[PDB]
């Protein structure tokens, strides 16, 4: 017989880093996080393949 | 509104002194990114699917 | 990777040697029945309204 295994994490983001997130040189608007959530989405892309 | 007996004096020009800033607030899922607002917000949560 | 005394002997053919399974996971509601998929899910969450 044969018997599978299961894999799962979370990753979340509060307000106050969702709201208050800039840069350091510049005085960027606010939505530098919807910027930054694609390299946790690619990151955990790449971490599903380390199991 | 001006308190009995006491008054305010202007001094330079009678004008606008300041601004009364607002500062951005959160509102999301445009497409996969967060898009932010800067006045007064009123958003409903219709939970009329719950129990 | 290989330790640097080590080596891997490959005994009955040059080749892959077994196989990675991939079982299924669960798919919300494509139609009003239950859909699956196999591979690596990756899904977001649309708490930007809750407070």
């Amino acid at each position: 017989t044969w018997s599978p295994l299961a894999f799962k994490e979370s990753r979340v983001w509060d307000e106050k880093e969702i709201l208050y997130l800039g840069r350091l040189a510049d005085e960027v608007q606010a939505g530098v996080i919807n910027e930054q959530i694609a390299e946790s989405l690619t990151w955990l892309m790449a971490r599903m393949r380390n199991r | 509104w001006i308190p009995v007996g006491e008054l305010i004096v202007l001094n330079q020009s009678t004008g606008p002194v300041g601004r009364f800033v607002y500062t951005a607030h959160v509102a999301g899922q445009r497409n996969g990114k967060v898009v932010y607002a800067t006045g007064p917000y009123l958003t409903v949560k219709d939970h009329l699917q719950d129990d």
